[PDB]
Order: structure tokens, then C-alpha cells, then sequence
């Protein structure tokens, strides 16, 4: 029964001792994941904001909540050109933008770089799941500075963070990374949500998401650094919460660490090393591409790349 | 023999689709349990409503139960 | 197939990558406890340590193990007063010091205080396990003070530390060091995982007790083993990460007082051991199972420790 | 046949011929967390478990 008005509840959430019917459940989520933000300060009030969508359950309902809070956002799709999944993903995201009034990005990686991600990890010695990261990470921070936008945010939620902390605990970064000069924002609206509660927001809002994961990540360690919190979770509401904030607070605050940054000799974006993993990666690729006549030998590619649309 | 049988009908989209044939007439939390499944990490729908925990399922619903992972 | 002597092996390792027979795995498990011994400073060679024993398949291992490695390891025994169970503690306990030969010493706890752990839960207002953990660590660390022991060990293995390193991350070691009326406790076996020391009990004939105490650390260890069977050595990673990579980059703060009631360590005036008998004694006077005049009386710490 | 001990005594038989790895699989045991004996001595996962053999699942959790 939900709490605040007394229709059925469609969401029952333990670890916060609440339940809520579907028009009081999206209301409270709207405004949590709002909190979320205040707390971190993650965006200034209606400013403009990359969003990172991948036509998934969280990304599509992390550009939902930030368009309703009055946020400029807009979002940013990569085609990583796998196969029937890619054009699946960039269907979902391209129909979600245009059944609403919201600004789509769109950065092809086989039209821009000549490969898509397996192809990519193949010649660079990288595991897809590495180098899809990477070009991940590089590429909308690159769009972000180059138009102007001051953060990015991204759908990873409570189950994703704590599975990285847990993974990190069993073989020995937050919700907010700060920006930096050629660097943008990297900001995380949903760390307090679970992968349920994000879903089951998906689901009452109505959007149509890519229910089919990425073919690459089929038996990741997150699965199973997952799978072990929830069944925490299952028995002691709250678990996965505290674990995040008890590193964040108690942890961290009293961690000992150990450099400073370089634009890079190519592209300029920042790194510890002559030339970033980005361009370290692609100089390979090029090389052993040409080497072995998959590429013209008299070809020279551009680091800088347009987003269309 | 569950043609004959005929209890309810449970869509598993875990994220791969598969059927199965479960007993209806008791809680949710009965059925997850009988299947082995975390309600944790699924999301149980029926029709247009999300189900809680709590909630009865009969012999003649269908489920869909999706992983939110 | 034993990577000693190339004969059938009786325990695979697949997180130590080994595996071997029935006698060279009691070698290995023997020498293993040494090396975790010395490496942490836990005990003197051949010095004098106090065993927590109960009869379960832990204790008694660590008590055969650290016989052999030539220490003077006397037995502590404490009989809770739960049915059958305690009864057959003590029983399987006593057993294995007369058939080798080992010095047990038994503290009675209905003997010495009036009530057994399923009585003192009800009248503490206490869970039975916060009550009996309680018991044991006072009782343990009293024994130890009134008997000149440096140390006391007691048979934690590697699931159960992971277990409480893991709940303690859910819900914000090996060697703790000897304080003034504080002895030492160090936890020889915090390597090995529960399957590990349960191969080593049974390879050796140790006659155990096979049931446990009638919780959260069930979850933890349920959690961690579901890793453990896909990523094998995940528990020890976890362990060994944090207490030698973490732990030490952990900033340092805090001292301790002495209990104005029995003169054992306590952050404030008087211990949680004395307050929760001294709360039983209440509620056991006005249930009339106490003579009005009785008052709990803790032998105090002697003065000289 | 198989001597469920966990850690409470109930007894169940099931079918040999097979790796004591499926057996522990197909009872949905952790073999992480038992201890599979048989007659006077140890079994390992690769362990081979014929009929008429009487397995002992002991608890390791405690
Ligand atoms: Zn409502
Ligand atoms: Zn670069
Ligand atoms: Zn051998
Ligand atoms: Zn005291």
C-alpha cells in the first residue's frame, strides 16, 4: 500500500522503508535523484549537460529525470558498430529523443575512426571491454569541450558503484569528478538508486529501453561482484548503500594516496603520458590496420572528431 | 505433466527470453523462491503493474519478470 | 594428484593451486600455521598461549597444531549451560586433552555466575550471541591475566575473518596487541578457509563436535564463498589486501581504563561484562530466582598484572 | 548413497557414475563449503563417485 496516498503500491523498497503507488513513486524519484544532485552539486540549475545515452533502462531514465528538473540535457550516443546490437541501441536512443523535444549527439566510430570496438580491441591487444571504456570515456568528454558543455553525466547506479568498490576490495573515485582544464565534469545523478529502483522507474514512466545487454559483457566479474551484494541486499535492506557511503565517509577521508597532467602530443586532452591511452590505442590499430592491408598505406587520420546532429 | 497441468505462465527475460510453468494461487515471494531468483535484482510484471513481494499470483496470470541487471 | 609425492591427493587447492595426500597435506597444514605464526609475531617459540577450545572442528586443530609445533598450549574451556549442546562440548573438549594428554582448564558459567547463556539472554535484555560473545571474551582474557599468559589464541580461519572484514564494510585482525590487563589475542589459522582446517581435523582423526551454537556472519561468509567458487583465492585477496595494503595507509588515532567494578579494560567507568550482570542480578532478585542480598561480586584483576 | 550432513544429519540417494563434481552440482552444494567423504579417506572434485558408494557431505561452515 502506498505511503502517501494509499492506492496500491507498485514499488516496495525495504532499504528505505517505503512503498509507493506509480504516480507517487516517479514523483519521488524525480525528486531524489534531484537530491542527489544538491548534495554533490552536480549541475547549477538548469544548465546545459552532456548525457550519455546508450538507449539502456538507466540512460534513457537519467535524460527523462534531468529533462523534467529543468536541466538543459542533452544527449550523446555512440554507434561502438556491434553488429545488430548497436543499430538496436542507437534505434531506442534516436526514437527516445524524437518522441520527446530533446537534442540527440551522435558519434558513428567506424565512420569517424575507420573501426568499431571489437575490431578496435582486436588489433590494439586491448580486451573490448577496455577499449569500448575508453573510447567511451575519451569520446564524450571530447564533444563536451568542444561544444562548450561544463559536465557529463552518466546512468551508473548504486548496484554499478559498489560492484567497482567491491571488485577493487577482492583484488587490491566517487560520484563526482571535478573538471579540469580540456576535461569536463564526470557527474553520477543515480549512485543512490538500485538497478531495481531505476528500472522499475523505466518501466511506470513508459519508456521503451534496449532490454538486450552489450554481447561482450556476457560473464563480466561485476555479475558476479553483483550478484553477491544483492544477496546481502536481500537479507539486510540497506546494505549496498552503506557499503558506498561508509568508503565515501569513513574510508577514503582516511586513505593515505599517492601526478600532475599533459596535453597530449596529439590530440591535447589530458594525460600522464606523452600521448594519451587514446591515441596510444589508435596509433596501433592504424599501424597493424595498414600492416596488414586492412587500411591504405597513405591514409593519416585526424584525432578531432564532429558529432552530427 | 504440465500441458495438462497448465499452471501460470512465467516469461524469464534474464536477460535471454525462456518460459516456464510455475503454480500459481500464493505470493510472489513463494514463486521467486521456487524459481531461484533474487527479488532483489528482477522486476516482476504483470499486464501494466509492477507486482510487489506480497501480492497473490493465480493459476491464469502471466508474468513477466525482467532482470534489472 | 599430490604435488609432493605424485600419490592421490585428499584435498585439492585450487586458490593455492595445490593439491596433496593425506600426509603431506598434515605437513603442509602444520608448517602453514608456523609461517602465519612468525611472520606476524603472534607467539615466542615454544612460549606459554591460552587455546579457547569448545570441541568444534577449529579449535581443536589449532590445539592439536600448535601442541605439535612444541608450544605450551593449555586448553580453555567454558561451559555455557546451553542443553545438550554445552554438555556435549565439554565432553568432546575433555576428551581430546586426555587422549593426548593436554592441560584443559574450565570455567563453569552457571557455576560462576548463577546463570547459563539461554538465562542470561532473557534476563541481560540481550540477543543470546551478544550475551555469550560477551561471556567468552571477558572470561578468556580473566583466565589469561590470573594465569600469567601473554597470548590467547582461538581457531578463527580465513572465512570467518573475510566474513567479519566484510561486515564491517556492510555496516560502518589477525594479531591484537597485549595491553595492561589485556592479554594478547592472535588468530593462527586466519589463512585457511573453513574447508581447509575441516580437511585437516578430519585427516587426522580429531573426533569434533559436529553441531554448532543454536546469524549476519552466515550471510557474509554465504556471499564471499559465491565468489570464492568462481574466482578462486578471492578471499584471501580480500583478507590479505586490506589488512597489508589498506589498513596500513590507515590513519591512526585513544586509551583504555580500568573497570571500577573488577579492574578489567574499559572505555568507560565500568566494563559491558559487569553492567550485564549487574543487570541480570536486578531482574533475577525481583523474578525471586536471587536472594535479595546477593550481589554480583567479579573477582578483581589482581594487583599485580 | 549420499549422507547429507549439513550440518544436520538427513540422508538422500541419488545416482553414481559420474564426477563428484555434478554430484555436489546437482544438490546445489558449494563444494567450496563441504567436505565430500567417503569410507576412510577424502574426495576431490575430479573424484570419480561409482554406485553403491556411501557419501558422507560434511558442513564446513562453522
Ligand atoms: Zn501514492
Ligand atoms: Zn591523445
Ligand atoms: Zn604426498
Ligand atoms: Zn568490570
Amino acid at each position: 500500500v502506498c505511503k502517501v496516498c494509499g492506492q496500491k503500491a507498485q514499488v516496495e523498497m525495504r532499504s528505505r522503508g517505503l512503498a509507493l503507488c506509480r504516480e507517487h513513486y516517479l514523483d519521488w524519484f524525480v525528486k531524489e535523484t534531484e537530491r542527489a544532485i544538491r548534495r554533490h552539486r552536480m549541475l547549477l540549475p538548469g544548465e546545459r549537460v552532456l548525457v550519455a545515452v546508450s538507449g539502456g533502462k538507466d540512460s534513457l531514465a537519467l535524460w527523462d529525470v534531468l529533462s523534467r528538473l529543468g536541466y538543459q540535457a542533452v544527449g550523446l550516443h555512440i554507434e561502438l558498430g556491434i553488429g545488430e546490437y548497436s543499430k538496436r541501441s542507437l534505434e531506442v536512443t534516436q526514437a527516445f529523443a524524437r518522441e520527446r523535444g530533446l537534442e540527440l549527439l551522435v558519434v558513428d566510430l567506424k565512420e569517424a575512426y575507420g573501426f568499431g570496438v571489437p575490431e578496435l580491441a582486436r588489433l590494439s591487444g586491448r580486451v573490448a571491454c577496455s577499449a569500448c571504456g575508453l573510447s567511451k570515456r575519451y569520446i564524450i568528454n571530447q564533444v563536451a569541450v568542444e561544444e562548450g558543455f561544463r559536465v557529463v553525466a552518466t546512468g551508473h547506479n548504486l548496484d554499478d558503484e559498489a560492484a567497482v568498490l567491491f571488485g577493487n576490495l577482492l583484488n587490491p573515485q566517487g560520484p563526482v569528478l571535478p573538471e579540469k582544464p580540456g576535461l569536463a565534469a564526470r557527474v553520477k545523478p543515480f549512485y543512490r538508486f538500485s538497478e531495481r529502483e531505476v528500472l522499475s522507474y523505466t518501466l511506470l514512466r513508459g519508456i521503451r529501453y534496449l532490454h538486450e545487454e552489450c554481447p561482450n559483457a556476457k560473464g563480466a566479474k561485476s555479475l558476479l561482484y553483483k550478484e553477491a551484494l544483492n544477496l546481502v541486499e536481500r537479507s539486510m535492506p540497506g546494505a549496498k548503500l552503506r557499503f558506498l557511503d561508509g568508503f565515501l565517509e569513513k574510508i577514503r577521508p582516511r586513505l593515505d594516496v599517492g601526478v600532475a597532467l599533459r596535453e597530449c602530443e596529439r590530440c591535447g586532452y589530458p594525460t600522464t603520458g606523452a600521448v594519451c591511452a587514446f591515441c596510444r590505442m589508435w596509433d596501433a590499430v592504424y599501424r597493424r590496420a595498414k600492416k596488414r592491408k586492412l587500411l591504405p598505406e597513405e591514409v593519416s587520420f585526424r584525432p578531432r572528431v564532429k558529432p552530427l546532429r | 505433466l504440465v500441458p495438462r497441468g497448465s499452471h501460470m505462465r512465467v516469461v524469464l527475460r534474464l536477460p535471454e527470453r525462456k518460459e516456464v510453468e510455475v503454480k500459481g494461487n500464493r505470493p510472489l515471494r513463494e514463486v521467486l523462491e521456487e524459481l531461484g531468483l533474487n527479488p532483489e535484482t528482477v522486476v516482476a510484471v504483470r499486464g501494466e503493474e509492477l507486482l510487489t513481494l506480497e501480492d497473490e499470483v493465480r493459476e491464469e496470470d502471466t508474468l513477466e519478470v525482467l532482470s534489472a541487471i
